């Protein structure tokens, strides 16, 4: 079911983890030493995710900053 | 039924400071006290285009398009002034000793089987592997990372201070002692009856370390890199900053501490690369690759659990491992 | 549409509202922003003002905003490989054409 | 095997910038009290010669265009008026052993990898990287646009190993050719000194000195700083010189760029001449990208089918591989 880290470095004990369900792909902003998640967002492939990933303002871990801040927004 | 201490904490010992470098020239080694600081400052750099491609979407006037729009860049160098060939790097180093006692801890009666595990450990032999070991990264230039690398000569001077005076200096060579072997000589026996009478709690400890490095004419000078997360936000801004202190660059003080405390020659898969340093689950950031593995029994919270719990001894080397991660400290429990 | 008409609205909200433009840091990239969102004439202004800053149709912050259009929504290549961005392109090259043909009469 | 997912190669060969001193010509032999030439300020009003958008019928906007012409202020360097010789000065370190990488994930892949390098390096030595190298030492590349129109260029090169010189060489660059890379004695003696300090038998630290007769208060050219646009004309909108403690200078990585000029195996033309050792190897000035992936002479291709596969490449192509590994840089996904 799991596929991999999105980012190489954890930002603070907190990371995005790509998981697989059946035709679609669910990434989900976690912590890394609990396992409790905060925040997930579905999406359909894994070229929807390197294309909507890659298209984030930043480089580095300023995206996986901006992308930590996006999947664990405030829904409301 | 004695159960682990859900809360456990270990205070660190063998504390460094950070390293400052300053620059001057050899044969003006003795008077290396008016030595000027080595700065950090910008220069601009443009890129090219290196990085490797995707087999989905690569096509030569796509190529040629990404060499219209080159990366203008800005980063921080420090090098040595043009006429300055010589590399002085200073840090001091306390040696607290006490390396049993944790700070916290929520069992009264795992606490006080800890510390007659520890104080078994002590009483069976002292603390003269262990403070080798240190002994020999002070010896050479472990604390230079990349500084070290292509060196003419590197020359370490160790003192010991009791109060605004000296005790006892020493002066050794860092390129004639080896990257690899631990071996003996007598200074290095003196130096490691110091740091072993430090660990035991029989003193107080506290040395000025001084390295000397021949680099070159003008060459750089490598200080450590500070965190930076370009946002997509305003100004293009700087990609390479560098660690310093009030106009001086300087070395951040874990990374001494991480230089110091490479011990482990007792690795299950290849004791043929060479000590990588010691942490639970013991791991190397760089290579990826995480020896000692829990699948294995040769984990430190293994290791522990066998051996405060149950009283199951391991082999001698694997207890010198567990001490090595007391003396390190963390934080560790549930 | 709405867009860049809220951006005539902030320019409405800035104009009416904060005349006191003095002198400050920062005077050369938000120095085609202070022609483009021009304040009132000085009370100590000379002659010298009729020719300082007159010839300023300032049609290089369409430029501005239109890479603050392209950094803020992605543009997909997906639609640059089909004609959703020869249509789409050709939507933002009338909009800011017209943008700026309202600019063309912030002073004159 | 699959390729490691991290590599980086640091690189050998590190210069450090040089600095320019003017002087007098005949007073060469002592040049070490030489002031070094500044970066100053000078005012340029320009007119407007942008490519316009033709069958323009419209003079009105041309003489409108005339009222307000460009008022610029940018920086210039120039040698003092009583002097015609500009000294070039620099150090350069040979480091050696140019296969190990820095971080690598596989351990069979950077084995194989050694295997490989160690191959190449028992099959045939590092005499003609550190030949084609000491031609570029020869002649004067890291005197980029200083060259171009000189009377005479004299290059000194000394060898360190103390305080001291080991032994000192004296060329000529004008007679050395630009394009041609013919032998001689002096080259082979440098080439030897070179191909010892890659292979890991010593420490190398060169001190290179240029000199070039260019005329009385003529230009010289520093390398040349990035301006953003938070400053205005007075503030240098313009053009900033790289500069040192009060002396002009030229950034490190340029003299590196004229340091590694080899690659003359180009699939396109052999006629132009060799221009520097690049994966997908282009040139940033020209626009184009020689050795393009769609071939099979880029850098990683030939990487992968010699490590991986063992398909062994054509010799050259083996100095254009260990030439890339000289250089270093960051590999992998």
């Amino acid at each position: 079911k799991f596929i991999k880290y999105l980012s190489t470095a954890h930002l603070n004990y907190m990371n995005i983890a790509v998981y697989e369900n059946g035709s679609k792909i669910k990434a989900r902003v976690e912590n890394v030493v609990n396992g409790k998640s905060v925040g997930a967002r579905d999406f359909d492939s894994t070229e929807q995710l390197e294309s909507w990933f890659y298209g984030l303002p930043g480089s580095g871990l300023g995206r996986i900053e901006n992308a930590m801040n996006e999947i664990s927004r405030r829904e409301n | 039924i004695l159960s682990t201490a859900s809360v456990l904490a270990f205070e660190r010992k063998l504390d460094p400071s950070d390293a400052l470098m300053s620059a001057g020239a050899w044969a003006q080694r003795d008077a290396s006290q008016e030595w000027p600081a080595v700065t950090v400052r910008e220069k601009s750099v443009r890129g090219t285009i290196s990085n490797r491609l995707k087999t989905k979407d690569r096509d030569p006037a796509k190529l040629d398009a990404s060499i219209q729009s080159p990366n203008l860049q800005t980063v921080d160098v420090a090098n040595l002034p043009s006429d300055a060939d010589t590399l002085k790097v200073r840090f001091t180093l306390r040696v607290l000793g006490g390396a049993g006692t944790p700070s916290a801890c929520n069992d009264a009666a795992y606490r006080d089987k800890l510390l007659q595990t520890v104080a078994t450990y002590v009483n069976d032999q002292g603390f003269a592997e262990l403070a080798r070991r240190y002994a020999h990264n002070l010896a050479n230039a472990r604390f230079l990372w990349r500084n070290r690398v292509g060196a003419e000569a590197v020359e370490v001077r160790i003192n010991h201070i009791r109060q605004g005076e000296v005790a006892r200096a020493w002066r050794f060579d860092a390129l004639a002692i080896g990257l690899r072997d631990f071996k003996a000589d007598a200074e290095l026996d003196a130096l490691a009856e110091l740091i072993a009478s430090g660990l035991s709690g029989s003193g107080h400890v506290l040395l000025e370390v001084v390295a000397f490095a021949r680099i070159g004419d003008g060459q750089e000078v490598f200080p450590s890199q500070e965190l930076i997360l370009d946002k997509g936000d305003k100004k293009g801004q700087k990609s390479k900053t560098l660690y310093s202190v009030r106009d001086a660059a300087a070395i951040h003080s874990q990374k001494i501490g991480n230089a110091l405390r490479t011990i482990d020659t007792w690795y299950p898969d290849e004791d043929g690369l060479g000590p990588i340093a010691v942490e639970p689950y013991g791991s190397v950031t760089s290579q990826g690759k995480a020896y000692r593995q829990p699948k294995q029994k040769l984990d430190f919270y293994t290791l522990l659990d066998n051996w405060v719990l149950r009283d199951e001894a391991p082999a001698v080397e694997q207890q010198h491992y567990v001490i090595a991660n007391l003396i390190r400290g963390g934080v560790f429990g549930e | 549409a709405q867009i860049c008409d809220e951006a005539l609205q902030y320019a409405a909200r800035l104009r009416e509202l904060e005349p006191g433009w003095s002198a400050t840091p920062g005077c050369q990239l938000h120095d085609a922003e202070q022609l483009w969102l021009d304040p009132l004439r000085a009370q100590t202004d000379e002659t010298f003002l009729q020719r300082r800053l007159r010839g300023d149709w300032p049609a290089e912050v369409g430029n501005r905003f239109a890479n603050w259009l392209n950094r803020a929504v992605s543009s997909d290549s997906q639609i640059l490989g089909s004609p959703e961005a020869a249509q789409w392109s050709q939507e933002l090259s009338k909009e800011l054409t017209m943008f700026k043909e309202i600019l063309e009469d912030e002073r004159d």
